[PDB]
Parts: C-alpha cells; structure tokens; sequence
C-alpha cells in the first residue's frame, strides 16, 4: 500500500503526498497486475485437463511402481511420497501484505494427481481429446515405437525395464 | 465449424479480449502521462506560463525546477513501463510467428501448440493489433470398450502388429489403426514375427492368415 | 488493518456488492458473514455446491451472481470427476470422430508512440 | 476508483480499511519539581563569551511559557525544534549555555 | 506448461526439450511456487 508505506498514519504527510497525483496509484496497479498474472501462470501451467482422472485401485500396471508419484491416502493432502520430500526442502506491518494463491496446495496436488492418473492410464488421448484406457505395457510399446524402436523389445525385457525404472 | 466459430466472434465481444486489454493498458498509460501533467509536485501553480508570468527569475527557476523533477519522473516512469509492455508483447509476437512458421506453413506434431487435438493445418486471420489463427483439429468422438493383447500365438512364434495393436469383439481377434476403428483381418502383411509365446506377458492364441495358401488350394487341383 | 475489496457482476445486471476485507479476522469490522484465508467476506452467502470461477477471491474461493439473485461464495470446482476404466486388457478405440475448429488469438503489436 | 459510472463484473481494491483510535493515552514521569530556569535567566552576573557558563538541568518539568510570554527577548530564534510544541515533548538533557 | 504441453500430455521428438537421451514420457510433481518434471528417458548402454 502506497500511501500506508510512504506516509503511515499521517493526515499532513498523505495531503503533501497527493499533490504527485496519480504516482501511488499507478504503482499499486502494476503489482496488482503481477499478483494477477501469477496466479494466470499457475493456471496455464496445471490446469491443463479438462476433468480430474484418478487410478483404479488396483495398480496392475505390467510391474511398474507408481507409489512413490501417486497421492498417499494417509496424508491429510493427497500429495505423493517425492512431493512431500520436495514441500519440507524449499522454506511486516508497513502495509506490506501478502495475497494467498487462488489455487492451494492441495488443489495442486489434485491437478497433478488427475494429470498423472490420466497418463499412465491413457497415454496422450486424454490430452488430445478424451481418455482411451490403455493398459500399460501397450503404453510403453507405443512409446517405444515413437523413437524408432520395435515394440519386440519392450515385451521381450518388460522385466528388466521395469527393474530399472523402480530402480 | 466455420458457421459456429463466425457466429461466436458476432456473439461474444469477449473473445478479443486478449487484444482489446493491449489497447485499453496503452489507452490507460497515456492516459495517466498526460493526466500527470495536473500536479503541482510542492509549486504553487502546474502551469507553467502562470508560473512565468507571475515570478521573476530568482523563485520561477526554483519551482520550474519542481516541475521539471515531477515530469522528468512521470516520464521516466512511462517509459519503462512501456518497456516493459513492448518486451512482453514482443515475446507474444515471437510465439506468434513460430505458430505461423510451424503450423499454417506446415503441420505441427507439438501437443496442444496448435489447439486441443491433433492439430490438422491452420489459417491465418488479420486482427486489429494481432493475428488470430483457426487451428482445424481432428478430435475422436465416438468410443467402443475392446478386448486387447499385446502379440499372438501362430505356431509358437510371437506376432506384433507392423501397424495398429490387437482387438477383439468377443469371438474374433482384429488389428485396427490407433485414431479410428477399422477391424482388418490378421494377416503376415499386417504383422511381423519376433521371438516365441514363452517371453510375452498377455499372449493369446489365435491363426494368422497367409496369403499364399489360398493360391496353394487351386494347386491340389493343379496337380 | 488491511485492504478493502469489492466484489460485485456488470452495474448493468446487478447493483448488489460483497465486501471482502483482506487478511483480516471477523471481528474488528464494525448476518451474511463468511470467514476465508483470503480475509473476511460480508454479503456473500456460503453455498456447499461447487461451481467453476467467475470472480476469483483467494485461497480456492470464488464468487457468482446466481440464484432471488444474490451474491454466492463456493469452493473452487476442478472439473467433473471422470474414472478411467482402467484395465490390463482393455482397450478404447474410437469409431468415430469430429473436426473443430478452435480460436487463438495472439497480440502482434501496440500502438507506435512518441513522446 | 475506477474512475467510471459503469463498473465490469469482477473484484476491484478500492480503499483500505483501518481500525481508528478511541482515546488518548499520554505519559510522562510524575515527577512535580520546579525548574532552575528562573536562576539561569534571570542571574545578577552573566559570564564571559570565551568562559561562558554550562548549566546542567536535569528531573524537571518545563512549561516554558514564561519564556514564551516574556517580550523581553529581542531575539528568539529556535533552529532543530520548533518553539510553540517544547511542553509536548520529554527529553533526555538540556543545556543552558 | 509448453514442456507439460509437449512432454506429459504427448511424446517430444525434440531433442533435450525433456531430458538428456530418447524421451519417453514424464511426470508432473508439484512444487512450491514451481513444479517439477520427472523424465522417462531411453540411453543406450552397451555398444559394439
Ligand atoms: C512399490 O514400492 C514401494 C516402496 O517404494 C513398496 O512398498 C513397500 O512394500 C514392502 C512390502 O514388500 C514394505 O515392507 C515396505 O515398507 C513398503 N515401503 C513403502 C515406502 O511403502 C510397494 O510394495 C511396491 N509396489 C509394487 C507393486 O511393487
Ligand atoms: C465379431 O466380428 C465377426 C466378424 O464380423 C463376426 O462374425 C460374423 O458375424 C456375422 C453375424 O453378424 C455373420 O453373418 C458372419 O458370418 C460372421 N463371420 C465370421 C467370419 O464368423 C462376429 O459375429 C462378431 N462377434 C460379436 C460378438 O460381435
Ligand atoms: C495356446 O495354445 C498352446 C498350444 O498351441 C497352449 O500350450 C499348451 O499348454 C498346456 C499347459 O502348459 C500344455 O499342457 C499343452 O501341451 C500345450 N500345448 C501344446 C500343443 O504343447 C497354450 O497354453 C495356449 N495358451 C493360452 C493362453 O490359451
Ligand atoms: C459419425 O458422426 C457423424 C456426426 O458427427 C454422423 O453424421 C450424422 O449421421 C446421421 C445419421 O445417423 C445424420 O442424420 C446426420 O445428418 C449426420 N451429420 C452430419 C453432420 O452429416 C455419422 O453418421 C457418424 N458415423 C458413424 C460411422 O458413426
Ligand atoms: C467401457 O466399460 C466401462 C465399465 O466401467 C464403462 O464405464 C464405459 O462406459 C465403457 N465404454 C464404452 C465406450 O461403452
Ligand atoms: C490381467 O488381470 C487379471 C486380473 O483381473 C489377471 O487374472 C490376469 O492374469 C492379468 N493378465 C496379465 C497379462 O497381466
Ligand atoms: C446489461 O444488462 C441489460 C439489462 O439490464 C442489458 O439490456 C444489456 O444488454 C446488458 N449489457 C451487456 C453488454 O451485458
Ligand atoms: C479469529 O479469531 C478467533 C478467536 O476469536 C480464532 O479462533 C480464529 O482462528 C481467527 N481467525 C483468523 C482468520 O485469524
Ligand atoms: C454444508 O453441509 C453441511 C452438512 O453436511 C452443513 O452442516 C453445512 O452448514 C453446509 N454448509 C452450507 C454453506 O450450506
Ligand atoms: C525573571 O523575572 C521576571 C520578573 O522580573 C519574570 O517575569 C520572568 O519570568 C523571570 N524569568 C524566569 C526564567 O523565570
Ligand atoms: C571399436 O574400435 C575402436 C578402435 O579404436 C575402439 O577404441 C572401441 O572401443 C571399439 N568399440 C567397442 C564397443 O569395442
């Protein structure tokens, strides 16, 4: 706040202050501009599907090991186990104020949690239009041959490729 | 699509907006320059011939000077907010001419670059201060659940699909390309031998026909 | 202290306001009364239904004009929840599609000045 | 705040909201002895302009209205605070040169 | 959200747009004031 910072609970300071005219409104818009286009970025960057997947309680993925990037139930957030590693990693009154996001934490973890739901369970037809349930094994295939690869080899070394991506 | 998309641009003022908030931020900027020229920034007066023609020299060059100050800082100002607004809109410009480059001179693989779905071609359109693109997409409407596996069991030797995978209506076993469902008979042109039925996990049985067989009937009758 | 917003639709449809009084408590401000992380919310009545954003508040809140017409204050709807039928031998193939055509608009330019 | 008769749906700052003051609260140490200004200006023998005096004045109160009122005092030029708000004000030493 | 775009809702041909080697496909995780991608990656190993 403009007139807060500058001229703090005082009548002749604010009337001094108002003859730059229109100085500390022009200031207050442009940081209410960027307090605007934050949240814009936040929800260009995660509200990118159109509804909220989540996995069927039966993680019979071909092998592959999602616990460690799917929601934990247990967890008063529904936020994965690398989530939390990473929440715990990062960490007046001059009218100085702080506006929440419009999106919270756990909205996020939601958005992530339908995004990731809707990959592994569908590979990018969730993304172009509505989702088209793929097991797994077949998803991969489909990446495999997406760079050049013969899907002969996913199947022939499911196993080794699955060791290796919970590893 | 190009009835509903020219009844919604008659419609809704709303869809320019993204135009339309440029214009107004540069109406509001100059708007707030010259509005700036009212203050008196401690003077007595902002006008600068009533200062002149009411004080001499030795107290009009103090307050000139209080002028100049408040104007030289409300212009500085302006500038580097339009800086600031010509940088982004020069970063949007940019992202507008790789859309051209890569979506109505040619097609684009990128997700989501050029519209939801899969991105077909685009046309260019002249806006007021911008251009406005019409992505032609290809989206799926229409869905049917199926029975899959990924390879087959001939004669003991693993089938993959050289394109398509493995579908089946309940009774028969069929390969269809990914984006739409056209059922083909299982055939060795459609797909290619790799391994044996021992590695695989999900391999049904079923025959693959041959082409050639049929040509090798007439031939017990040749001979 | 803290600062005062107003939430209100278009003058044309309504003249009706709810004033939100940022990262404050309840208490100090001198029915219809709501208390949000985003501060305290006077006029807007709290309805359990869920709805997409209209007028963004802060802290998940957003406000609507909806019905007898009064100002509402929701929870943020994400989308419709949509389960997969996710399953190790089931597949979806479409049969049938459509072709849209989609809008985007970009800014090029802005107005030459000099000065 | 927007500067129009016609305002766009959405939500607008407008003013800030602060919660006024109901009383006055003024302290000062209760402390009632007189102060020895009256010796300091009104002395028989005022010193000399290389020796002048320094007088250290310290648990006081000082209205300072007699010195004020006096028109004696041709010249009265007060340079870091202003003269008329002296009694408002509690300080931590005074000098009497 | 054009790597997001790009990158978990499809497959990237681009190279090192999403990680070091033949991508695959990638997993969004959220972060404090950012988010963090998990890239599937394919590297060959053993040549002759
Ligand atoms: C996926 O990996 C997790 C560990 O990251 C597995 O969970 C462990 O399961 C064993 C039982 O075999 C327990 O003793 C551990 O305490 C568990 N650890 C955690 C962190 O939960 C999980 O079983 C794996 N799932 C699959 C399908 O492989
Ligand atoms: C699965 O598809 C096959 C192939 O079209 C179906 O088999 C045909 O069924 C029709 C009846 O509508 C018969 O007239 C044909 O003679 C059948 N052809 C063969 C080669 O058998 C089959 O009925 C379909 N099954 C289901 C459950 O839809
Ligand atoms: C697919 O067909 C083959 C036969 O061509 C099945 O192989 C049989 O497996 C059983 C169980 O091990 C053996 O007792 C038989 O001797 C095998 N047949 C032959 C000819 O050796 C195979 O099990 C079938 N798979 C499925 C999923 O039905
Ligand atoms: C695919 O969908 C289109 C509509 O998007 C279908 O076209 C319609 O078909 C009906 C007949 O049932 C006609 O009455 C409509 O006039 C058609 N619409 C248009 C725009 O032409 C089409 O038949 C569908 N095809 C399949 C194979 O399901
Ligand atoms: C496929 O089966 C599931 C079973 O839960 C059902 O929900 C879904 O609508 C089916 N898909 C189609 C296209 O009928
Ligand atoms: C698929 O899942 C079913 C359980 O629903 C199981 O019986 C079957 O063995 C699985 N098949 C493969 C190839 O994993
Ligand atoms: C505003 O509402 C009035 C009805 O009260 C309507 O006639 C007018 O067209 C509306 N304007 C817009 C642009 O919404
Ligand atoms: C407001 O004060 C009450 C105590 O009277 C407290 O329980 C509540 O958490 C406070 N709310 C906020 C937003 O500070
Ligand atoms: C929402 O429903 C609960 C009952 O489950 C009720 O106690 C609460 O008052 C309701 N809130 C609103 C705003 O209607
Ligand atoms: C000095 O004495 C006069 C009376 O002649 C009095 O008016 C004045 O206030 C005295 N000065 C001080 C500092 O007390
Ligand atoms: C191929 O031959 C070259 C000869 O200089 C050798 O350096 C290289 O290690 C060989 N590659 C492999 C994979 O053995």
């Amino acid at each position: 706040d403009c007139t807060m910072y500058i001229c703090g609970d005082s009548t002749e300071c604010s009337n001094l202050l108002l003859q730059y005219g229109s100085f500390c409104t022009q200031l207050n818009r442009a940081l209410t501009g960027i307090a605007v286009e934050q949240d814009k970025n936040t929800q260009e960057v995660f509200a990118q599907v159109k509804q909220i997947y989540k996995t069927p309680p039966i993680k019979d993925f071909g092998g592959f090991n999602f616990s460690q990037i799917l929601p934990d139930p247990s967890k008063p957030s529904k936020r994965s186990f690398i989530e939390d590693l990473l929440f715990n990693k990062v960490t007046k009154f001059n009218g100085l104020t702080v506006l929440p996001p419009l999106l919270t934490d756990e909205m996020i973890a939601q958005y992530t949690s339908a995004l990731l739901a809707g990959t592994i369970t569908s590979g990018w037809t969730f993304g172009a239009g509505a989702a088209l349930q793929i097991p797994f094994a077949m998803q991969m295939a489909y990446r495999f041959n997406g760079i050049g690869v013969t899907q002969n080899v996913l199947y022939e070394n499911q196993k080794l490729i699955a060791n290796q991506f919970n590893s | 699509a190009i009835g509903k998309i020219q009844d919604s641009l008659s419609s809704t003022a709303s869809a320019l907006g993204k135009l339309q908030d440029v214009v107004n931020q540069n109406a509001q900027a100059l708007n707030t320059l010259v509005k700036q020229l009212s203050s008196n920034f401690g003077a007595i007066s902002s006008v600068l011939n009533d200062i002149l023609s009411r004080l001499d020299p030795p107290e009009a060059e103090v307050q000139i000077d209080r002028l100049i100050t408040g104007r030289l800082q409300s212009l500085q100002t302006y500038v580097t907010q339009q800086l600031i607004r010509a940088a982004e809109i020069r970063a949007s410009a940019n992202l507008a001419a790789t859309k051209m480059s890569e979506c109505v001179l040619g097609q684009s693989k990128r997700v989501d670059f050029c519209g939801k779905g899969y991105h077909l071609m685009s046309f260019p359109q002249s806006a007021p201060h911008g251009v406005v693109f019409l992505h032609v997409t290809y989206v799926p409407a229409q869905e049917k659940n199926f029975t899959t596996a990924p390879a087959i069991c001939h004669d003991g030797k693993a089938h993959f699909p050289r394109e398509g995978v493995f579908v089946s209506n309940g009774t028969h076993w069929f390969v269809t390309q990914r984006n739409f469902y056209e059922p083909q008979i299982i055939t060795t042109d459609n797909t290619f031998v790799s391994g044996n039925c021992d590695v695989v996990i999900g391999i049904v049985n079923n025959t693959v026909y041959d082409p050639l067989q049929p040509e090798l009937d007439s031939f017990k009758e040749e001979l | 202290f803290g600062g005062v917003s107003v939430i209100t639709p278009g003058t044309n449809t309504s003249n009706q306001v709810a004033v939100l009084y940022q990262d404050v408590n309840c208490t100090e401000v001198p029915s219809n009364v709501f208390q949000t992380r985003a501060g305290c919310l006077i006029g807007a009545e709290h309805v359990n239904n869920s709805y997409e954003c209209d007028i963004p508040i802060g802290a998940g809140i957003c406000a609507s004009y909806q019905t007898s017409q009064s100002i509402i204050a929701y929870t943020m709807s994400l989308g419709a929840e949509n389960s997969v039928a996710y399953s190790n031998n089931s597949i979806a193939i479409p049969t049938n599609f459509t072709i849209s055509v989609t809008t985007e608009i970009l800014p090029v330019s802005m107005t030459k000045t000099s000065v | 705040t927007l500067k129009s008769f016609t305002v766009e749906k959405g939500i607008y700052q407008t003013s800030n909201f602060r919660v006024q003051p109901t009383e006055s609260i003024v302290r000062f140490p209760n402390i009632t002895n007189l102060c020895p200004f009256g010796e300091v200006f009104n002395a028989t023998r005022f010193a000399s302009v290389y020796a002048w005096n320094r007088k250290r004045i310290s648990n006081c109160v000082a209205d300072y209205s007699v010195l004020y009122n006096s028109a004696s005092f041709s010249t009265f030029k007060c340079y870091g605070v202003s003269p008329t708000k002296l009694n408002d004000l509690c300080f931590t030493n005074v000098y009497a040169d």
